[PDB]
């Protein structure tokens, strides 16, 4: 700490691309520190201070330790001939695992076309397929011939029997079994054990999407007339390879890991050509303008890739892709694919007007995607790195977890510790029995308090066996399994959290909102009613926020006699400490705005991970016919940071010139916690 | 088989020939074997072993001679697939009794539900459907000259489909003309609408709106103008306004559905129309008109199938021409308009549809009415426990063979086996249907067949498979590549109640539908979780046809109050001076109030005056049934308010549950322990026969008590010989009506827990069908005079299904209030006589007034004299009422209910009155008067409010309520200063009395010092005896509990023996207990004599009654849904006083039993905590350890009778004594179960 406000030049490292290849020297010790000694206080340095790069220290570190060249190989494709032909036994099934919607027959087909060896493939699903494969593996063991069994993770019963079969056979040497599959938990544990495994993932990159699917769509297809349906396909490739990258940044991107796969590239190929085909009746050419883009704008909105779109937002983004890309500004000469790749080069369309030349155009794209191609912010990539960090650390965690008493009881007496005692009921008065906001208020303390007390004689009771003095009960040796592996239990999740929180991270937030909880007990006891209006309280500390929202919905509609349906909600965002509450405004704390800033109740488009609201004021004003501005976006106000729960959209309004669009594309929204 | 039809025979002669000779040889050996039962005379038999052998296989092979003939008859003539085999033989065997066959039309077809037949049953003469709607055939088929089922019924398919053709081509005519008009003569459009039917009128609706849209925009192409538009949105306008104007008034049911198809048709080509001119649309070709469902009618066409076509996108179809009857329309709400882009899109790809996303949203609903709009037969497969996997691959084959679209309905909530063998054969399916979409393929000879039971089935084009799936998994891994998905997130609500709304009449659809929907978003939110709390779209839906019922009324309660006077009665003029909110409201409460708890109530009301504002609920009060639940409550001495007054909530509730029987079928009442339901629906039952003039009967059917099979009726396996069940033959009696049982109202009661194993077979009676199905095959329809009626405690173990079939009132226990209960306490006392036994009991059902017989007995009087004495204090600030309100503060060993404690009071005042009686029949000179009577009462009134309401504590818990007692009491108590007043007795003289005074220091002999049949008097024993003596002179199941070893069988026998009337049974219950072993017990230790009134059962000793200890409660398990089955039975047969038979079936009333019972402490490992419906009757005492004076005083006098052998050694007798007693408490308070679970010290060691 001592050393941070000693060194002048740490904002240029701090801020720089790489800071982990040149890690300054920050370290206090006795003797000058050996290089894999400095690698790791170097790997602690960058893990606390620029968490994206531990991926990229961890590679250096590994250089270190194994030497350089030690992850080389894996970089280099997967030579198949001598894995194949070499330390492979011939009864050892080669379990080819890949990614679902990816598939790996054509490396095998390759393999046996340079190895001359002639070689037969089988599909798995069918009772005649069976039959086949059943009687090429018999044929193959007394003639020495390779098979392919694809897609056999369909059949895990067949599977634990060609296994067993596997085991007792004497195969010829230049026999041979390939399993091809997908990942599936469904499969024989014996089989993956009994194999060389083998897992072909897609290569990453919006160049490498586009090569796959215009290697999948044949040419002819492609080439049929009129030539604008090679523009077509090209424009409908590159939207796939869009959201398809796009589904890895999440839920910045998409708001959860949707099923985009290759059945609707091949739905929205089959519905271009038909719609094409009745448009076009047979021209050779036909105008941009009579190409129906209405009809393909819906149809992939709505059935072929919307069908799978559930949030409403997710589907506000799809249409937003959809109606940039496909219309007849496409078709000229100087469309712009991508806007902002760095700020100055934005991504033109290729002006050739057929299949070889878009080829050749996709081929030459530069191999430096960033997530601005997608529409995301450059930053979503640091936001991707530092959550595989985490998960990586996490996973080495689990790894190192293969006596315990007193560390449990330590651990659960610092809980209690940390934890307050109590949480006092709210009093029932006749009079504040009316009061919405009373009422909502009394559920949450009440629900809390049960909650509370359940995991303060869950923890007790944990002490108390710890100290080896109460018998272990089902529901005890439950919970203690929990605790001690890490998993957050079952009983403490009568409020929604995180999906793969952990226990303490939860005991953190548990004391945050019986800490909340207890002022707003304290409140309602000195005040009665009034103060339980004028209270700022935090969105994401409460259990149900939604029931927030409405319990504020109804004290407004009671109050001024309005009617409940008549009120719509205007948020207003106040920088000044301790700001005003008019008589139909509540105070709101925590919101963290994402990918903008918000000035003068103003959106603003930031490259900054995240900005804090001071002090959202919710107001509930009666609603008015106007109609919406053009200047006017709404943003989702998810309950965290996985944007899996929505609680009520917000409205803002656009600051100078900037694009609603950008704002649909870039992920905005706005959070409860962070 | 071959002899429950009679043209079974003719069908296939080689086989019944064949079956005949068969059968005839083994009556031969059947009589043989008849002659000589013996197992040796058997195996003796010349030759057994190969006929035998013979007949085995001749009886397979014609079993599947059977078999073929039916796959043959089934191929012949596809929609028998839809139905079994057993129903297949009665269509195929029953072709001259062809009224037979009207059972199972609703499963081969959509709508069709009845055939209209000739005179003499000859000619088909059309078709009938579930509503009576009714199709008259154009060409009517000939059973005489095609005989065969086979042909006749095909043809029936096929001339329904030309009639339906050819009515829908002559309505398109008619709706031309009718469209080609600036104004509509009402009279004429209602004559369209009557002579026509619903779905042909929607289809005519559809096409005129359609082709209209059609010419517009082509007129437009080559002028310009947006005029054709504008003129076809005011006809829609126009159409719309005489519909409304028409629905206001007064129409027959049908045509008022045919009228809401309608409106809701109309609406939604409005707001197409709406959407067509804002969008500036020109030509006919642009996707934003090719995107709606569009419909081209060619009459020229030869083919009726293809006549019409319904084309939306790039998908186009032909209308199947089913008859789907009057169905349900959908909104067409946008949600639903992506759902039908999406799912015809993916039908003209050649892939199945698969919605996902919550329940409710209208997954199944919006498939079904998809396929309804292409008039596709639609079968929707109920993915629940109630699955039919056996017979589903024939299902599958017939929607393959016939052209019927399937739709499941959660397809992830099936089984693993199931649904891995579901995905195949739908996977098979479905690549049969991808290989008609093969270009290359030729389509003059395409001949696609998929494999499915082992054999080729050609798949129909037209057929299609929908898989509607629920995320929280997805579809399976083979089908994930062949369906397409759509997410139904969420339903477009506002939009469904607006429209609802506006084709029930309402002018403000809008405001009242943005008001309604939010509220109930906010009941479902804000109002506590419950299981029966139903707050979806389905409710919503019911609850805007109720609103628009309870409007009729009003406006023809208007007209007839109008008419009644001399004023002229305009039926728009009513409507516009009418306010919708109020009956909005009144629809929303009446509809949800009875299913709210107590709490929920007022935030009900909140929500809805928030929601709606200044508007309120009039109840609406039932005056002549007010009166008669008035006088019947007086009859039987219950408390009656109005109101806000003591008892109205339960009268409002008893008004609810009027209510729901005049609505509903079936009904529950869910309401907790102890909370009127009883009660309530025995004075609704009475004043109902009383105000009607119609008997009420009720059959009170615990279902538990006995097993499913002995409810239901099992079936032989061998003789096939079928049993009926309890409820099969109270039903079956009820339908016979040998005694005019249809003209009386029965309710069967079942007054248990419900869980989902006996309610499965009443899921079919609580649907809207009203039929029960039976093993056998007998399907009994219920009568409309048979109310099912439920009376539960929670809804914890209870399917949604079973709630959602059924009314339900929820009787919270706020309603039983405790004035009431006191109030019928102090009524029942003084009116019922105590003394009486078969007399003086029918003599009050003889009076209506008992006027004359108020000095009947002594009894009468001095129970009269106590109550007023007792009044002062059973008021409601009375000390009962503060002593029952600080008990409930105080812990009990077991859990406490109100009900329990004020039971066992009223029996112990019962006891002292009864103690009055004896001391005046001893005193005859001086009977007690007034003064001594008062002060007597008075004491025993603290006595036995002390032993009732901490009989269940300890010790020093006990002196807290006491001591709370003597703080809040007025009348004297014992002034010695630090001794407990549970100490002290009363005697028959107003002053207390110690117990220790009847505690004499006994002297036992040298032998039996330690015998089992020895009981050294001490304060716990004899306070324990008499308490015993007072709960078994009352005939209550009297249940002890208390740690093991305590005393409590000890104390309770030698409390009985005293009394020269009672034999004990002792009974020992475990896990493995069953109320079979009561029976066993009843059997051997009684008789069932046959008294006229009924079936009695009765000890064998005549004047002797019977005990039945049970030493543990609490040892019988909870089964996977508790309740404890020996428990229910006890329950049942101590209140409603028998129990039924598992042979006749008939009610049998217990005489002269009682089941006194010992327990141990729930805390224990291993004892369940009993119900509180079965411990509200039973009282309970708390027999603690003796402690250490107690110890001290028994073993004293055991250690003198020990040492008076030997005479130098008596000495040290007490010396002995207070070693033992200190070192057993020492061992007892250093080795506790904590330890050990074999650490329990009681005085047995
Ligand atoms: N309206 C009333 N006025 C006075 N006393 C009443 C009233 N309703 C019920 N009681 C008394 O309270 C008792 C409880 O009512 P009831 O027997 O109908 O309960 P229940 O709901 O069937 O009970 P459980 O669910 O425990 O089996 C009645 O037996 C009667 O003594
Ligand atoms: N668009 C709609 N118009 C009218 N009613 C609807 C609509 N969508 C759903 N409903 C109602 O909601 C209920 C949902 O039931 P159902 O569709 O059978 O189950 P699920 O919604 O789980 O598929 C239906 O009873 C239906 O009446
Ligand atoms: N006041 C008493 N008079 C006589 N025996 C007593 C007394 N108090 C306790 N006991 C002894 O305590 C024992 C009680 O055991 P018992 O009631 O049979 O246990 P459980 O009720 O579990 O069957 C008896 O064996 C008896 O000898
Ligand atoms: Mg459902
Ligand atoms: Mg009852």
């Amino acid at each position: 700490i001592a050393k941070v406000q000693a060194d002048e030049q740490f904002g240029i490292w701090l801020d720089s691309s790489s800071p982990e290849q040149t890690v300054p020297y920050l370290w206090s010790e006795e003797t000058p520190a050996t290089p894999i000694g400095q690698a790791i206080h170097r790997l602690l340095l960058i893990q606390a201070f620029r968490p994206d790069r531990l991926l990229a220290m961890a590679h250096m570190f590994v250089s270190t330790n194994l030497g350089e060249s030690f992850m080389s190989i894996m970089e280099q494709p997967l030579d198949l001939t001598h894995i194949v032909g070499t330390e492979v036994k011939p009864n050892t099934p080669v379990l080819m695992c890949s990614v679902p919607g990816y598939d790996a027959s054509g490396h095998v087909e390759d393999l046996a076309a340079e190895q001359n060896t002639q070689i037969t493939s089988i599909a798995i699903g069918s009772a005649e397929g069976f039959n086949q494969a059943d009687k090429a593996i018999n044929t193959a063991v007394k003639s020495g011939r390779w098979v392919m069994l694809k897609n056999v993770h369909l059949a895990p019963g067949w599977l634990m029997q060609l296994e067993k079969k596997l085991h007792s056979l004497q195969p010829h040497a230049c026999f041979r079994l390939f399993l091809t599959m997908e990942i599936n938990p469904k499969v024989p544990v014996n089989l993956l054990r009994a194999g060389r495994i083998f897992v072909f993932e897609p290569p990453p990159g919006v160049k490498a999407n586009m090569l796959r699917t215009f290697s999948s769509i044949p040419v002819s297809r492609i080439c049929k007339s009129p030539n604008e349906r090679a523009r077509l396909y090209f424009l409908l490739a590159w939207f796939h390879a869009i959201i398809q990258e796009r589904l890895r940044y999440a839920p910045l991107g998409w708001s959860k890991k949707y099923e985009f796969g290759e059945s609707d590239l091949r739905s929205a190929c089959d519905t271009v050509d038909t719609w094409l085909d009745d448009t076009a009746k047979g021209r050779q050419n036909i105008s941009p303008d009579k190409i129906p883009w209405s009809a393909l704008k819906t149809l992939m909105a709505q059935s072929i890739y919307g069908g799978r779109v559930d949030n409403e937002f997710d589907q506000r983004l799809l249409n937003t892709f959809l109606e940039r890309l496909f219309t007849t500004r496409s078709f000229d000469s100087e469309f712009k694919l991508a806007c902002k790749v760095d700020g100055h080069k934005d991504i033109q369309m290729p002006d050739g007007i057929r299949r070889e030349e878009f080829v050749q155009w996709v081929e030459l794209l530069p191999d430096t995607q960033t997530p601005s191609w997608l529409g995301l912010p450059n930053n979503a990539e640091r936001v991707l790195l530092t959550t595989q960090g985490v998960d990586m650390i996490s996973k080495m965690l689990k790894m190192q977890m293969l006596a315990w008493m007193r560390t449990l009881h330590t651990t659960a007496s610092n809980w209690l510790h940390l934890i307050p005692q109590t949480l006092s009921h709210l009093k029932r008065t006749v009079e504040n029995i009316k009061d919405p906001l009373f009422r909502f208020f009394e559920r949450e303390v009440k629900m809390g308090a049960k909650l509370l007390q359940d995991v303060r004689q869950d923890l007790a009771d944990v002490v108390q066996v710890c100290e080896g003095k109460k018998k272990q009960t089902n529901y005890l040796r439950t919970l203690i399994n929990e605790l001690v592996k890490g998993i957050l239990p079952r009983s403490w999740s009568h409020y929604t959290v995180p999906a793969g929180m952990t226990v303490i991270q939860w005991v953190s937030d548990f004391s945050e909102r019986i800490k909340q909880l207890q002022n707003i007990s304290l409140a309602a006891a000195s005040g009665g009613a009034k103060e339980l209006k004028n209270i700022h309280v935090c969105l994401g500390g409460l259990f149900v926020p939604e029931a927030y929202i409405t319990a504020t919905r109804q004290y407004v509609a009671q109050a001024n006699s309005w009617s409940l349906e008549e009120l719509c909600l205007e948020v207003n965002v106040t920088t000044s400490q301790g700001a005003t509450l008019d008589a139909c405004s509540f105070g709101v704390t925590g919101l963290k705005l994402q990918g903008a800033t918000c000035n003068n109740n103003k959106l603003s488009l930031s490259n900054a991970i995240s900005t804090a609201l001071p002090l959202t004021q919710l107001r509930w004003v009666k609603q008015t016919n106007t109609e919406k501005k053009a200047s006017v976006v709404t943003l989702p106000v998810y309950l965290n940071f996985t944007r899996a729960d929505l609680i009520f959209t917000v409205d803002f309004e656009i600051a100078t010139k900037e694009d609603p669009r950008s704002f649909y594309e870039r992920g905005v929204a706005v959070l409860c916690t962070e | 088989i071959f002899t429950g039809s009679a043209d079974i025979k003719h069908l296939l002669p080689v086989e019944t020939q064949r079956f005949q000779s068969i059968s005839t040889e083994f009556l031969a050996l059947m009589k043989k074997v008849s002659k000589s039962p013996l197992v040796m005379d058997v195996l003796n038999i010349q030759g057994v072993q190969r006929s035998l052998e013979r007949l085995a296989d001749l009886l397979g092979k014609i079993q599947k001679a059977l078999g073929e003939y039916l796959e043959r008859e089934r191929s012949s003539f596809p929609r028998f697939y839809f139905v079994g085999d057993e129903d297949l033989l009665e269509i195929i065997g029953n072709s001259k009794n062809v009224a037979k066959l009207q059972k199972h039309f609703k499963k081969m077809f959509a709508g069709v539900s009845s055939i209209i037949l000739n005179e003499d049953n000859s000619v088909v003469l059309g078709i009938s459907s579930r509503e009576g709607e009714e199709v008259m055939f154009k060409t009517p088929v000939s059973i005489t000259e095609h005989p065969k089922i086979n042909e006749w019924l095909t043809l029936v398919e096929k001339e329904m489909r030309v009639t339906l053709a050819k009515l829908l081509a002559e309505s398109v005519t008619e709706v031309e003309i009718f469209g080609k008009a600036t104004s509509i003569d009402p009279n004429t459009y209602i004559t369209w609408i009557d002579k026509y039917q619903a779905q042909l009128v929607v289809l005519s609706a559809q096409i005129a709106w359609s082709e209209n849209v059609e010419t517009a925009l082509s007129s437009m192409g080559g002028g310009g103008d947006a005029a054709p538009l504008h003129s076809v949105l005011s006809n829609v306008e126009v159409t719309l306004n005489v519909l409304a104007d028409s629905v206001l008034m007064e129409q027959p049911p049908l045509r008022r559905r045919k009228l809401e198809h309608l409106i809701t048709e109309l609406v939604h080509q409005r707001d197409v129309t709406r959407s067509l001119i804002k969008s500036k649309i020109d030509n006919a070709k642009s996707f934003e008109w090719l995107s709606q469902m569009r419909f081209y009618f060619d009459p020229k066409q030869t083919d009726v199938l293809q006549q019409l076509s319904i084309q939306m996108a790039n998908a186009k179809f032909n209308y199947g021409f089913e008859y789907l009857g009057v169905q349900d329309k959908l909104v067409q709400t946008p949600l639903t308009d992506r759902c039908y882009l999406t799912m015809t899109q993916a039908l003209e790809a050649r892939l199945g549809g698969s919605p996902f996303g919550p329940a409710g949203t209208g997954k199944t609903e919006s498939v079904k009415a998809l396929g309804h709009q292409l008039g596709r037969f639609v079968l929707v497969f109920n993915c629940d426990e109630t699955f039919d996997f056996q017979a589903m691959g024939r299902i599958f084959v017939g929607l393959c063979q016939v052209g019927a679209w399937g739709c499941f309905d959660e397809f992830n909530r099936l089984e693993e086996r199931m649904l891995s063998a579901v995905s195949q054969q739908v996977q098979c399916i479905q690549e049969a249907l991808r290989e008609h979409s093969n270009p290359n393929y030729d389509k003059t000879s395409a001949p696609i067949t998929c494999e499915l039971l082992n054999k080729q089935v050609k798949v129909s084009p037209d057929m299609a498979i929908f898989i509607t799936m629920n995320p929280g998994s997805n579809l399976p891994d083979n089908l994930k590549k062949l369906f397409r998905s759509l997410a139904m997130t969420k339903p477009d609500r506002q939009l469904i109640a607006q429209v609802m709304l506006y084709s029930q009449g309402f002018r403000t659809a809008e405001v009242l539908a943005n008001k309604i929907v939010p509220f109930f978003k906010l009941c479902d939110e804000q109002l506590s979780s419950q299981s029966h709390y139903d707050f979806g779209l389905r409710a919503l839906k019911s609850v805007l046809v109720s609103a628009g019922n309870v409007k009729r009324e009003r406006i023809q309660k208007i007209k007839r109050e109008k008419e009644e006077r001399g004023e002229a009665v305009d039926e728009g003029e009513i409507a516009e001076n009418l306010p919708e909110q109020e009956i909005l409201i009144q629809s929303v409460c009446e509809t949800m109030v009875p299913k709210l708890v107590a709490e929920d109530i007022p935030l009900l009301f909140s929500l809805l005056s928030d929601v709606f504002p200044g508007v309120q609920y009039h109840r609406g009060e039932m005056t002549a049934l007010r009166e008669e639940l008035k006088k019947v409550c007086q009859e039987m001495y219950l408390t009656y308010g109005d109101g806000e007054e003591v008892g109205g909530m339960w009268v409002e509730k008893v008004l609810q549950l009027y209510q729901i029987t005049q609505i509903n079928h079936g009904l529950m009442m869910v309401g907790p322990s102890g909370s009127g339901k009883s009660m309530a629906w025995r004075v609704l039952l009475k004043a109902l026969e009383r105000l009607e003039g119609v008997e009420g009967v009720a059959h009170i059917i615990d279902p538990k008590a006995i097993s499913k099979d002995h409810l239901y009726g099992t079936l032989d396996p061998n003789t096939r010989e079928w049993t009926d069940g309890l409820f099969t033959h109270v039903l079956r009696k009820i339908i016979d009506s040998v005694r005019g049982e249809l003209q009386k109202r029965q309710w069967i009661v079942f007054d248990g827990d419900v869980d989902p194993e006996w309610v499965e077979n009443l899921n079919s009676v609580l649907d809207d069908n009203k039929l029960l199905t039976l093993p056998n095959g007998e399907r009994l329809s219920l009568p409309p005079n048979v109310r099912i009626m439920f009376e539960v405690q929670d809804l914890k173990y209870a399917t949604l299904a079973t709630v959602s079939r059924c009314g339900m009132v929820w009787f919270s226990e706020d309603v039983l209030s405790t004035d009431m209960i006191f109030n019928n306490f102090l009524a029942r006392l003084r009116s019922i006589p105590l003394d009486e036994g078969e007399d003086e009991a029918q003599r009050r059902r003889k009076g209506k007034e008992d006027e004359g017989e108020e000095a009947a007995s002594p009894m009468l009087q001095i129970q009269r004299d106590a109550a007023t004495i007792m009044q002062p204090y059973f008021t409601s600030n009375g000390l009962v009422t503060k002593a029952l309100e600080h008990a409930f503060q105080l812990e009990h060993i077991m859990d406490l209910t109100r009900l329990r404690c004020l039971g066992s009071l009223f029996s112990m005042l019962h006891q002292a009155c009864r103690n009055v009686a004896q001391y005046n029949a001893n005193h005859p000179d001086f009977p007690m008067q007034i003064e001594q009577l008062e002060r007597y009462i008075q004491r025993y009134l603290v006595y036995a409010i002390l032993w009732s309401l901490s009989g269940d504590s300890r010790l020093k818990m006990r002196a807290e309520l006491g001591e709370y007692i003597r703080r809040i009491t007025t009348v004297p108590l014992p002034t010695a200063p630090n001794i407990p007043i549970i100490d002290y007795e009363v005697s028959i003289s107003g002053e207390w009395s110690p117990w220790q005074a009847k505690v004499p220091q006994i002297e036992v002999e040298t032998h039996k010092v330690a015998a089992p049949d020895v009981v050294v008097p001490t304060l716990d024993t004899v306070r324990h005896e008499a308490l015993l003596y007072t709960w078994l002179a009352e005939h209550k199941p009297l249940v002890l509990c208390g740690p093991p070893g305590s005393g409590k069988t000890m104390t309770l026998f030698s409390a009985l023996r005293a009394l020269p009337d009672m034999e004990v049974v002792g009974l020992n219950f475990s896990s493995a207990t069953t109320p079979e072993l009561l029976l066993k017990t009843f059997d051997h230790y009684c008789e069932y004599r046959r008294t006229p009134n009924g079936v009695v059962l009765a000890p064998v000793q005549l004047g002797k009654w019977l005990v039945l200890f049970c030493d543990e409660i609490n040892l019988p398990d909870m089964d996977k849904y508790g309740t404890q089955r020996v428990i229910s039975f006890i329950r049942q047969m101590v209140e409603h006083g028998g129990f039924y038979r598992t042979s006749d079936q008939t009610w049998v009333k217990l005489e002269r039993i009682q089941f006194v019972g010992a327990c141990n402490p729930p805390t224990d490992p291993g004892r369940k905590p009993l119900s509180h419906r079965f411990l509200r009757h039973v009282p309970v005492v708390y027999v603690d350890y003796p402690g250490p004076a107690s110890l001290t005083q028994i073993y004293g006098t055991f250690n003198r009778a020990m040492l008076r052998l030997i005479p130098s050694l008596r000495t040290y007798a007490e010396p002995l004594t207070a070693a033992m007693v200190e070192f057993y408490t020492m061992s007892q308070e250093r080795f506790t179960q904590d330890t050990q679970p074999h650490y329990i010290y009681s005085p047995r060691e």
